[PDB]
C-alpha cells in the first residue's frame, strides 16, 4: 500500500551517496561471508581457476533509518544502484563476471535500524600461481583475496560474519 | 643446498630488528614467515607475507611486529617493536608455500638456525 | 559529516569538465604510477603480452582544493564521471 511507497521515496531524500557511512567520524565495518556454489575448472595452463560464489556484504548505515509496520525493505536495482555500497574488489581476479541473466543476481535487503545486507551472485576467474617441482605429485593451494579499492584500512575494515572457518561454506556438490 | 641466515640483536633493555637472508632459492613465488619458541618446546606463528605482498600476524603480536620482504634480494626483515620481558625466545624464519597451513608450522619446508632473544628489566 | 557534504557540493557544483585545471595557464603536470599485478600470458605467436597494473595518475586542481577538512577525500569512483580526467 501506500506506506512502502511513501518510505521507498523518502529514504533517498538528502542522501549522497558519494559519501561512505560515518565518514569523518567512525570506520565503516563491513561483515562479509561466501557460499562456494561450485569450484570451477582449474587451469594449470593458464594458472588460474574458477569460483561460483553467492558473496553477501553487510554494513550499517543510518543515513538509511525508517520506520514502519514492516522491519525489512527490499531495494529494487535502480534504487539499489542510488546509495554507497562497499568497492570490494578480488586482488587476484582476471576476469570476474556479476551474473544478469534474468535480471542482475543481486539483492539489497535495509533493515530498520539501517543495517544493510548486500548479496551478489559472481563467478570469478582467479590467479592461482603454482609450483610444479613436483609434478604431477604436486599440491597448491590456490588463493581468493577480495577487499575495498579505494578506501585503506582507516576507512573501510571487512570483517567475517561468523568464525572464519565457517564464513567460507563449499556446497557439498559444488 | 637452501640456507636462511638470520641477522640481529640477541640483548636490549627496547626496540629490534632481525633480518633473514635466503640463498639457494629464490622465494619469490614463496610464502615467508617467522616463527617464535619460547622455552617449553612450543612454536607460535608470529607473521607472514605473500608473494602478494599481504601481510598476516598472530593475535599475541598484531600491531607491534612488522615484517617486510625484500624480494630483489630474497630477505625477508621482521621490526620488533614494545618489546617485553616474557617475548624472550628463539625466532625462526621459514618459507615455504602454505599449504594446509599459513598459521602452522609443518606447511613451511625450509627452516633456518634461528635467534635468541632476550629481554632485562 | 554533513560539512564534507556541502563541501564537496560547492566543490562540484559550478564545475566545467570539459575544461583542464590552468585551462589558460601553465601545462598540467600529470605524474604517473604502476603497479604490475601480474603479467599473465607472453605470447609468440601473436606479438603480444597481457599485463594487470594498478594505474595511477596524479594531478593538481586548484578547482577542487577544499579547506578545513584535514582528510583525504577518497569519493565513490563514479564521482570520475564528473571531474577533468587526463586523456592517457
Ligand atoms: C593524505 O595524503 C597526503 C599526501 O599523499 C599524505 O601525506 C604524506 O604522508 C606520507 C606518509 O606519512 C608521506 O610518505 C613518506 O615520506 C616521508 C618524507 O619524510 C618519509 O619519511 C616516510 O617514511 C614516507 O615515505 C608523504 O611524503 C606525505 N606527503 C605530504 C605531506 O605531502 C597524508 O598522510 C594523507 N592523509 C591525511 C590524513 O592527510
Amino acid at each position: 500500500t501506500t506506506v512502502f511507497t511513501r518510505i521507498l521515496d523518502r529514504l533517498l531524500d538528502g542522501y549522497d551517496n558519494r559519501l561512505r557511512p560515518g565518514l569523518g567520524e567512525r570506520v565503516t565495518e563491513v561483515k562479509t561471508d561466501i557460499f562456494v556454489t561450485s569450484f570451477g575448472p582449474v587451469s594449470d595452463h593458464d594458472m588460474e581457476y574458477t569460483i561460483d560464489v553467492f558473496f553477501r556484504q553487510s554494513w550499517k548505515d543510518e543515513r538509511l533509518k525508517f520506520k514502519g509496520p514492516m522491519t525489512v525493505l527490499r531495494l529494487n536495482n535502480l534504487m539499489a544502484s542510488k546509495i554507497w555500497t562497499p568497492d570490494t574488489f578480488f586482488h587476484n581476479g582476471k576476469k570476474s563476471v556479476a551474473h544478469n541473466m534474468t535480471m542482475p543476481n543481486k539483492l539489497l535487503r535495509i533493515t530498520e535500524d539501517g543495517t544493510l545486507l548486500y548479496t551478489m551472485r559472481l563467478t570469478v576467474r582467479a590467479e592461482c600461481p603454482m609450483h610444479l617441482e613436483d609434478f604431477p605429485m604436486d599440491a597448491h593451494a590456490c588463493p581468493l583475496k577480495f577487499g575495498s579499492y579505494a578506501y585503506t584500512r582507516a576507512e573501510v575494515v571487512y570483517e567475517w560474519t561468523r568464525e572464519p572457518a565457517r564464513s567460507v561454506v563449499v556446497a557439498e556438490d559444488g | 643446498q637452501v640456507q636462511l641466515q638470520e641477522s640481529g640483536g640477541g640483548l636490549v633493555q627496547g626496540s629490534l630488528r632481525v633480518s633473514c637472508a635466503a640463498s639457494g632459492r629464490t622465494f619469490t613465488t614463496y610464502i615467508m614467515a617467522w616463527f617464535r619458541q619460547a622455552p617449553g618446546k612450543e612454536r607460535e606463528f608470529l607473521a607472514a607475507m605473500d608473494q602478494g605482498r599481504i601481510q598476516y600476524y598472530g593475535d599475541s603480536v598484531r600491531g607491534r611486529f612488522t615484517i617486510s620482504r625484500d624480494y630483489a634480494k630474497n630477505s625477508v626483515d621482521l621490526q620488533l617493536d614494545g618489546l617485553r620481558p616474557e617475548d624472550t625466545a628463539v625466532y625462526y624464519c621459514a618459507a615455504g608455500a602454505g599449504f594446509w597451513g599459513l598459521r602452522t608450522a609443518s606447511s613451511y619446508h625450509y627452516w633456518g638456525q634461528g635467534t635468541q632473544v632476550t629481554v632485562s628489566s | 559529516m554533513s560539512f564534507v557534504k556541502e563541501t564537496v557540493d560547492k566543490l562540484l557544483k559550478g564545475y566545467d569538465i570539459r575544461l583542464r585545471p590552468d585551462f589558460g595557464g601553465p601545462p598540467v603536470c600529470v605524474g604517473m604510477n604502476i603497479d604490475i599485478a601480474s603479467i599473465d600470458m607472453v605470447s609468440e605467436v601473436n606479438m603480444d603480452y597481457t599485463l594487470t597494473m594498478y594505474f595511477q595518475q596524479y594531478w593538481r586542481d586548484k578547482r577542487l582544493a577544499y579547506s578545513g577538512i584535514p582528510l583525504n577525500l577518497t569519493l565513490d569512483n563514479r564521482v570520475a564521471d564528473q571531474l577533468w580526467v587526463p586523456d592517457t
